[PDB]
RNA sequence: AGUAGAAACAAGGC
RNA sequence: GCCUGCUUUUG
RNA sequence: AAUCU
């Protein structure tokens, strides 16, 4: 009703006119953004400058109706010059402070659900809990991470739409809404926000800091995850460690991968021990996560990995001999295997090395849209059997499938950019890039995989390129069938014996784990991961272990230096180098060892030759079982 | 579709043996490589070269300093000369009318004489500056009785004070069309700026700014409540700090500076046409925890229309001293000195009536000067951040904190400076107070030379480095870096000193 | 005992103190009057490096051009601007041999972005320098303009609203004879403002549109002597937006550059690569590191290489492709450069002080002059076309600097082993006028073998090293854009120190961007705790006397210690209280990562908390999602950078005043189209509230747009809901008027 | 005079 | 008497 | 146990 008034007053105006009738809403973008000039190439000085005067600040005109001209000393607040380009007044700082002394008020419940995300902040470090302070050598790395975690169902697409029908529900267009998360937060933000009037604007920024997700490139120690990234300039300095645990609750997705790489340190450093099975239960008692113990999450948590499983059933558990890989759950059922480590090219022609397995062996893959059964052998792919629900859910079933195989019908498929590599030069995983560039659609993997002739048996159905079932020749390997419910719950857990050397066995004697199945990668926990017994460092990383490690022989070389000429062997021998050896590889331990021992043995047999840097480099590398040889070595692999 | 003009540029835009834009792209498509930089190779000469020139201990010369007159002073106010009257006022930095303390803080001083000429400035008329000092006394009377203390004093524009602020010396601005068959039109004079040899007193400046003190000169703002272990382990560290920090001479020149920037700055943008009285005024807590009020001189500021960043206020400083200026009178190029009263200090020559001169100049400031002037305690940040990493380093090597250990037992010592019989170390608070007095002194002294001098220096700072690390460093052309560092030492007597350090340094290393 | 710190030196090594060595504590060095100067020198110089070439008389401007590709080839150390076309395409060949299908797949990448980008993205960016108006103005001002000349002349097709449609309409409007153009005045006795119509033939139209400005650049951080710049015009902005798209998106896949990558991003690849070297190396070799800066980088580029290279990368492609890409590097060889303000004269006898503008020295007679601008002048005389020189032999600062890194990647490619053909080889680092090699050989011959090699390939193309400012020394130490890597980077904190004071923006920004920097220096640099409180502290100082802000119980009087106290005594719960308002600092360590609102929010009093966050507040001004919680921040050695400051929309968040300057020139009818066209966006945000959140789109005006939605809306709200029958009949008796304005 | 330093300020515009 | 105190600053 | 600017 006022605003129709306006624009018959601007329209009986000839400029205001001449822009309203000759100017389409494509044009109204840019002609929104012109000016004389709106840049200040120092804004310091001119804050400086201007707020030694009067009325440096503007403010909208109808402040002439809320706020008096001056006050009772006589001070005036505003004034009638108005800036230049707008129709703004200068005001002075002093109307300010009297509008929050005597201005008009408003109700202030809405507002820590808009500014949800600071007030969460405020919450969650309210509610936490504080620890000791631990002085330490302490080595960062530089890594993406991320400041807003999101909303883990929405992809960033649709949270904009979400985000339009919330705030601006007949401007949005077409656009219906889909899944049902999207349909849940609308009507949850739709009736919180009912009859708010704090501005659309800003509604719309904050619920963007809520659901869209957000990184940044920054040197980091300990924990991952959101919450201990916006206190890790508090929780992790240079040479300080502060224990902290944030009070909201944790997403399980981060106690899992936490778990599985405070599993994956532990074994791999127990692995090389005297005796593994003691060292290992003396390690998961002594460490933590997110402040809850690691018993507790062993015994709550069910999660499928080797290393786990290894944990698990040291600690008397019921496991599921599985894992995980493209959103699948595997479970192994018949042969043995090994890996390979070789190296190979694309059809993009860019070189990666990969971890092959040996032996054939079949699998049964399970899923939440589809179930499979697998045979494959070295490199080769056997036979595939799906039972999927939907035509796409066997598409996902034989792609994965298809990678998982390793065969070289898929890995000369490859065409266009695949950076194996990250945008700072970072090693990506070669299976989970391969797995995502099939995903777009994998047209020529199927046009490039072959044909066979089948049977007939069972009335099986044909395989599909883009839904065309093929019901006498098809793909080779791979057949379909069809299941309404759940062909077996699988989810039925064994109960296994452990070897000191951590060799699980099911209730016949059969071998079903080992410490060489557990992956030979290195990551990044994403909650902190906690270690108290006398050194904490011995599952803290590589970098770390190498700088603690010469730092503890540099602090007691007083008493090693001794030890070092009579018995040494019991130097050698000691509980402090075995998170090195973990990083030595398997194959060259004894050699450098024999190497090493044989170098300081005749250091000490002729007289006048002493380097100290000498004996502090080498010695990690003497800690291992002895193996002779007969060559030499310019360096020493790490 | 390319065509009419953007064609023709683009036949002209090729290389020689070509005229047509097409012709190029064929010969681009059809390009497959047959070995042609080798023989570019081939052909060029073997002049051109990148040989190698090594880095020995016996290679780096000392660096030229230049030759002239003596280096003379040019900071905005006294910082070693300078004398301070008190009367023990109980108020804090910013509390209380200036004015009214500096008439409380001159009516404690009994021996003023008739003032009269010591030193004076041979470019100047020193009479102006003898009346306006008389000028300031008879405004300083009239302010007690006009029956409320006013907090801005506005000075009567007369001769002495046109002058000695620059007042109708701009020349006026006309029309090329009406300045044409002048004699002396010419252009502006831009040269190679006076050279001016260093002098002796720099760096006696310096070490009285590294020196310890009676008195506090910082008070800090309240923080929060400490809740982690941290922050009281940060909390004993800052008390650390602080304590060494506060007691030093160069915090003093930071709030000195730090005072007269932003007065001047607020009264530049309040009062543009009109003159103004400016008290230079400090306030300490003596060890006894006595607070006391300072007075240092005055300010007479000019007229200040700054319609630019480099625009130039100019103003009239006045200070008091105890200093003679007839023992460093090169010092004192651009000053005139009077004598105006006796002082008796707690004397063991039966009464000391030791004279007490006044220090006058014309100087002149810029806004964007006054605004890094108005913001020197970040340097106090600059220092302590170098001396916290050092803690921390070792802190890392032995698993404790050791704030406590460099602060009291002193076990820890680094080199700090030159004496007969050579180098000598200096604790970490030495260390912190001798920075924190570099940072004040770049920020005081700062000038286009230094720049140039510190990248220039670091270039051959980290190739000496290289060579004390047994790294075989190496130079292509290191006649052209000397060449490039002598050409920014002119004139200012800070830079200088930073050169005579470097070659000290040199001289002390590569051995 | 004489002091003196560099002495410390002797027993901290220099890298773990080199924060001592930068003086960022003192004001930085400014210019002060003309900077023709420096553009004659850089003229002349890049004119004297490449002398020996050939010249010609373009048809089209009459100017004359130095062509010095395929040239003689050097005799000595000496800058060169000789480049050779066949060596320059032997490296793109190679590069893509080493790394196939990169052009390819950047060429197919940039397709898209050319097929799908909008004129829109010419809005955001830097200044631009108006043909219109001789001068600089705002990125979206500049289009403006040009816009309504092309559909004053006949040029529409812009309408589309793609990019490519507006470059279409430039290149077509070069065709035309007699381009017309609108000049704004203004006359007082009454203050009379106006337009005036004038024209402009085409050989003019094309030296302004070909022409770029000069100006001089303050506030360098590292030089005695000041240094010029340039700033490019509308019409060569498309063209170099696609370019540089297409040398990001080569960058990007090559594990050499370091352009593209900011912050910690850059440090880690660097690292990365560093330990690719040194493993791929043997240890029965030896290595060494140069770390390396190239003297008049440039000025020895020219465009017609990048023309090659870029007909290089296209190959096989369309040829609009081809053709689209093809043109900034022909309109950067046909180049002017505007020489800038002038110089002023001085007369002593008759004191008096003049200005001399640039346009008339070549019809002024050289008495006035000194030795060395007379010089200058002698010289460039022969280049003068209308107030501005020709420049072809070489580009200007800060342009390019994508593809000049490809050229140096594509140099750094041919030490692979296999196009040396030798045992020694080399690597390393680049961006532009930067750079890190690393040398392997068996012995020191094969070194200094290499390093001669290099330097040699290097000429061949264009690029000098300084030798006056490049080390060489064993690999484990060397420097790269200010970061200082000795066996892993290190620490500096000192270029970060002027970040450390109050911003300039508002209370609340000034206050979270204070905060954060904080923070953000104990993550990234290596501030500790303690200092981090003092650091508190001091910006607490700042940010109190600044604003004029104590705590109110104090008695330091200034012009709101009033408001202030009455405030104070009203209030129960004064640790509720902002800084801004007058009362304490409840920050520490422990909660530097929250706003000051939410902070203290339990602590607030529930009147002052309404007062404070309300929607109705005068004060406060959100125009644009991308503009909400962003500043603008200028650091040290860097160009001005957006930060992000997380913050509650307060009455403390408002907007300063402008400069209000433009009121007494010729040119103040700008501010009355902003204030109009603000008129009308505003009302049209009134009518489509999501017009500021989303880009609308549509072919109507404005007004028919507006009142279709007045009389939807009315009738939407009239059947279930609040609008009477009155309020209906009158509004649409309103709309109904406003068409009877609109259509006749 | 003074600030400053390769060109300007020492008020400017109508 | 009127108006102004950054109207042109690479990446 | 990861692949989102």
């Amino acid at each position: 009703m006022e605003r129709i008034k306006e624009l018959r007053n601007l329209m009986s105006q000839s400029r205001t006119r001449e822009i309203l009738t000759k100017t389409t809403v494509d044009h109204m973008a840019i002609i929104k953004k012109y000016t004389s000039g709106r840049q200040e190439k120092n804004p310091s000085l001119r804050m400086k400058w201007m707020m030694a005067m009067k009325y440096p600040i503007t403010a909208d005109k109808r402040i002439t109706e809320m706020v008096p001209e001056r006050n009772e000393q006589g001070q005036t607040l505003w004034s009638k010059m108005s800036d230049a380009g707008s129709d703004r007044v200068m005001v002075s700082p002093l109307a300010v402070t009297w509008w929050n002394r005597n201005g008009p008020m408003t109700s202030t419940v809405h507002y820590p659900k808009v500014y949800k995300t600071y007030f969460e902040k405020v919450e969650r470090l309210k509610h936490g809990t504080f620890g000791p302070v631990h002085f330490r050598n302490q080595v960062k790395i530089r890594r993406r991470v991320d400041i807003n975690p999101g909303h883990a169902d929405l992809s960033a697409k649709e949270a904009q739409d979400v985000i339009m029908e919330v705030v601006f529900p007949n401007e949005v267009g077409a656009r219906i809404l889909t899944s049902e998360s999207q349909l849940t937060i609308t009507k949850e933000k739709k009736e919180e926000l009912q009859d708010c009037k704090i501005s659309p604007l800003m509604v719309a920024y904050m619920l963007e800091r809520e659901l869209v997700r957000k990184t940044r490139f920054l040197p980091v120690a300990g924990g991952t995850s959101s919450v201990y990234i916006e206190v890790l300039h508090l929780t992790q300095g240079t040479c300080w460690e502060q224990m902290y645990t944030p009070g909201g609750e944790v997403r399980n997705d981060d106690v899992d991968q936490s778990l599985i790489i405070a599993a994956r340190n532990i074994v791999r450093r127990a692995a090389v021990s005297a005796d593994p099975l003691a060292s290992l239960l003396e390690m998961c008692h002594s460490t933590q996560i997110g402040g809850t113990r690691m018993v507790d999450i062993l015994r709550q948590n069910p999660t499928e990995e080797q290393a786990v499983d290894i944990c698990k059933a040291a600690m008397g558990l019921r496991i599921s001999s599985s894992f995980s890989f493209g959103g699948f759950t595997f479970k192994r059922t018949s042969g043995s295997s090994i890996k390979r480590e070789e190296e190979l090219l694309t059809g993009n022609l860019q070189t990666l090395k990969i971890r092959v397995h040996d032996g054939y062996e079949e699998f049964t893959m399970v899923g939440k849209r589809a179930t499979a059964i697998l045979r494959k052998a070295t490199r080769r792919l056997v036979q595939l059997i799906v039972s999927g629900r939907d035509e796409q859910s066997v598409a996902e079933a034989i792609i994965v499938a298809m990678v998982f195989s390793q065969e070289d019908c898929m890995i000369k498929a490859v065409r266009g950019d695949l950076n194996f590599v990250n945008r700072a030069n970072q090693r990506l995983n070669p299976m989970h890039q391969l797995l995502r560039h099939f995903q777009k659609d994998a047209k020529v993997l199927f046009q490039n995989w072959g044909i066979e002739h089948i049977d007939n048996v069972m009335g099986m159905i044909g395989v599909l390129p883009d839904m065309t079932p093929s019901t006498e020749m098809s793909m080779r390997g791979i057949r379909v069938s069809k299941m309404g419910v759940d062909e077996y719950s699988s989810t039925e857990r064994v109960v296994v014996s452990i070897d000191r050397f951590l060799r699980v066995r099911d209730q016949r004697g059969n071998v079903l784990l080992s410490p060489e199945e557990v992956s030979e990668t290195q990551g990044t926990e994403k909650l902190t991961i906690t270690y108290s017994s006398s050194m904490m460092w011995e599952i803290n990383g590589p970098e770390s272990v190498l700088v603690n490690t010469y730092q503890w022989i540099i602090r007691n070389w007083e008493t090693v230096k001794i030890q070092w000429s009579q018995n040494p062997t019991m130097l050698y021998n000691k509980m402090e180098f075995e998170p090195f050896q973990s990083l030595v590889p398997k194959a060259i331990r004894g050699q450098y060892s024999g190497f090493v021992r044989t170098l300081f043995q005749q250091m000490r047999d002729v007289l006048g030759t002493f380097d100290t840097t000498q004996i502090i480099k080498l010695l990690p590398f003497a800690a291992a079982p002895p193996k002779q040889s007969r060559m030499q070595f310019s360096s020493l692999t790490v | 579709e390319i065509t009419g003009t953007m064609r023709r540029l683009a036949d002209q835009s090729l290389p020689p043996n070509f005229s047509c834009l097409e012709n190029f792209r064929a010969y681009v498509d059809g390009f497959e490589p047959n070995g042609y930089i080798e023989g570019k190779l081939s052909q060029m000469s073997k002049e051109v070269n990148a040989k190698i020139e090594p880095f020995l201990k016996t290679t780096p010369r000392p660096i030229r300093l230049p030759d002239g007159p003596p280096c003379f002073q040019r900071s905005k106010f006294l910082l070693m000369d300078a004398l301070k009257l008190s009367i023990e006022d109980p108020s804090h930095e910013g509390e209380g009318i200036p004015l009214y303390d500096a008439i409380k803080c001159m009516r404690t001083f009994f021996g003023w004489k008739e003032p009269y000429i010591v030193k004076p400035h041979e470019k100047g008329i020193n009479p102006n500056y003898l009346l306006s000092w008389k000028q300031v006394l008879a405004e300083l009377q009239d302010i007690e009785n006009e029956e409320k203390i006013p907090r801005t004093k506005n000075m009567k524009k007369t001769s002495q004070l046109k002058w000695a602020l620059g007042e109708n010396m701009a020349p006026e601005k006309v029309d090329f069309d009406n300045c044409r068959d002048v004699s002396d039109l010419k252009q502006y004079d831009s040269d190679e700026p006076e050279l001016r040899s260093l002098s002796s007193w720099i760096q006696n400046e310096f070490n009285k700014a590294c020196e310890l003190t009676d008195s506090t000169w910082i008070e800090l703002d309240e923080i929060g409540e400490d809740v982690a272990p941290i922050e009281y382990i940060a909390s004993m560290r800052r008390n650390y700090f602080t304590a060494e920090v506060s007691h030093c001479r160069a915090t003093e020149y930071i709030m000195k500076g730090v005072y007269i920037n932003t007065a001047l700055l607020n009264a530049s943008c309040a009062a543009m046409d009109d003159f103004q009285l400016i008290p230079m005024i400090s306030k300490c807590r003596t060890k006894e925890g006595r607070r006391k009020t300072n007075l240092y001189g005055f300010i007479i500021k000019g007229r200040s229309h700054l319609r630019n960043d480099t625009d130039v206020v100019n103003f009239v400083s006045m200070e008091f001293s105890l200093t003679d200026p007839r023992l460093e009178p090169h010092k004192w190029e651009k000053y005139c000195v009077l004598e105006i009263g006796d002082m008796l200090l707690r004397s063991a020559i039966g009464q000391m009536s030791r004279p007490m001169f006044l220090y006058v100049r014309t100087n002149g400031t810029s806004k964007i000067k006054m605004k890094w002037g108005m913001e020197m305690r970040r340097c106090l940040l600059q220092s302590l951040q170098q001396i916290e990493s050092m803690i921390e380093a070792e802190s890392s090597v032995k698993e404790k904190d050791m704030t406590k250990e460099f602060f009291e037992n002193k076990s820890e010592t680094w080199p700090i400076g030159e004496s007969p019989k050579g180098v000598e170390d200096g604790s970490i608070g030495k260390v912190c107070r001798t920075l924190l007095a570099k940072s004040v002194f770049n920020s005081l002294y700062a000038s286009p030379q230094l720049e140039g001098f510190s990248a220039e220096s670091r270039k051959l700072l980290l190739v000496v480095q290289a060579l004390r690390d047994n790294l075989e460093p190496g130079t292509f052309d290191l006649e052209g870096l000397y060449e490039a560092i002598e050409e920014c030492l002119i004139n200012d007597p800070w830079v200088l000193l930073n050169a005579s350090w470097f070659n000290s340094f040199l001289t002390h290393a590569l051995r | 005992m004489d002091v003196n710190p560099t002495l410390l030196f002797l027993k901290v090594p220099a890298q773990n103190a080199i924060s001592t060595t930068f003086p960022y504590t003192g004001d930085p060095p400014y210019s002060h009057g003309t900077g023709t100067g420096y553009t004659m020198d850089t003229v002349n110089r890049t004119h004297q490096y490449s002398e020996k070439g050939k010249w010609t008389t373009n048809t089209e401007t009459g100017a004359p051009q130095l062509n010095p590709i395929d040239g003689p080839l050097p005799e000595d150390n000496e800058p060169s601007g000789y480049a050779q076309t066949d060596c320059v395409l032997e490296a793109m060949a190679f590069l893509e041999e080493s790394h196939p299908g990169i052009f390819e797949n950047s060429c197919l990448e940039t397709m898209e972005v050319v097929q799908q980008t909008r004129v829109d993205r010419l809005t955001q960016g830097r200044q631009t320098y108006d043909w219109t108006l001789n001068r600089n103005q705002p990125a979206a001002t500049a289009l403006a303009n040009t816009i309504e000349v092309f559909r004053s002349n006949g040029l529409t097709a812009n309408e589309s609203g793609r990019l490519i449609d507006f470059l279409k309409d430039v290149m077509e409007s070069m065709d035309k004879e007699e381009m017309e153009i609108t000049t704004h005045f203004q006359r007082k006795r009454q203050r009379t403002i106006g337009k005036k119509k004038q024209r402009v033939n085409k050989r003019s139209y094309l030296i302004r549109a070909l022409t770029l400005n000069t100006m001089t650049k303050d506030a360098e951080r590292g030089k005695l002597k000041r240094r010029a710049i340039a700033t490019p015009g509308m019409q060569i902005r498309g063209f170099v937006y696609f370019v540089e798209t297409l040398a990001r998106s080569i960058c990007e896949k090559l594990e050499q550059s370091g352009l593209p990558v900011g912050g910690n991003e850059k440090k880690a690849k660097l690292a990365n690569v560093v330990r690719k070297m040194m493993t791929n190396s043997q240890d029965t070799e030896l290595s060494f590191t140069i770390t390396g800066d190239n003297t008049k980088w440039n000025e020895n580029q020219n465009p017609r290489m990048f023309l090659a290279m870029i007909t290089y990368i296209t190959k096989n492609q369309p040829e609009w492709f081809r053709n689209v890409l093809s043109i900034a590097p022909i309109m950067f060889s046909n180049k002017m450069a505007r020489l800038g303000k002038g110089y002023m004269f001085e007369s002593k006898s008759m004191k008096l002080r003049t200005q001399i503008p640039a346009e008339m020295l070549a019809s002024i007679d050289l008495k006035y002059f000194n030795e060395s601008t007379r010089k200058k002048i002698e010289k460039i005389r022969p280049l003068l076309i209308d107030g501005t020189a020709s420049l072809s032999p070489g580009m200007m600062m800060g342009m390019f600097n994508m593809l000049s890194t490809v050229l140096g990647v594509s140099i750094l490619n041919l030490g692979q082993k296999r196009y040396t053909k030798t045992t020694y080889w080399w690597d390393g680092l680049q961006s532009s006028d930067d750079f890190a090699l690393i040398v392997n050989a068996p012995n020191h011959e094969g070194i200094q073998a290499g390093v001669d090699r290099f330097y040699r390939t290097c000429k061949l193309v264009g690029i000098n090293m300084s030798k006056k400012k490049s080390y060489i020394n064993r690999t484990g130490t060397f420097e790269f854009t200010s970061f200082f890597y000795r066996y892993g980077f290190v620490a500096n904190f000192s270029m970060e120190l002027p970040s450390f004071g109050v911003s300039g923006i508002n209370e609340s920004a000034d206050m979270s961007i204070g905060v954060t920097v904080i923070k953000n220096n104990m993550i990234n640099n290596d501030l500790g705790p303690a200092t981090a409180q003092m650091a508190l502290q001091l910006f607490i100082k700042d940010y109190r006397y600044t604003y004029r802000c104590h705590r109110g119980d104090t008695q330091i009087q200034t012009r709101r210690s009033f408001e202030l106290k009455k405030l104070w005594e009203q209030t129960r719960s004064k640790a509720g209280l902002l800084v801004s308002d007058g009362g304490p600092n409840l920050y520490n360590i422990r909660n530097l990562h929250i706003p000051e609102v939410c902070l203290k929010w339990e602590l607030m009093d529930e009147d002052y908390q309404g007062r404070l966050c309300n929607p109705l507040n005068p004060f406060v001004s959100h125009k644009e999602i991308e503009s909400v919680n962003n500043a603008v921040v200028m650091p040290a050695h860097g160009p001005a950078k957006s930060m992000e400051y997380d913050a509650v929309a307060t009455t403390h968040s408002w907007i300063p005043k402008r400069n209000r300057s433009i009121l007494n020139t010729s040119q103040r009818g700008i501010l009355e189209d902003e204030q109009m066209y603000q008129k009308c966006c505003n009302l049209f945000e009134k009518f489509f509230p999501s017009s500021s959140y989303r880009r609308p789109v549509g072919i109507s005006s404005m007004v028919e747009a507006m009142v279709s939605r007045a009389r939807i809306d009315a009738r939407i709200d009239f059947e279930s809901g609040r609008i009477k029958k009155e309020e209906f009949a009158e509004i649409m008796k309103i709309c109904s008027t406003i068409e009877e304005l609109r259509r006749q």
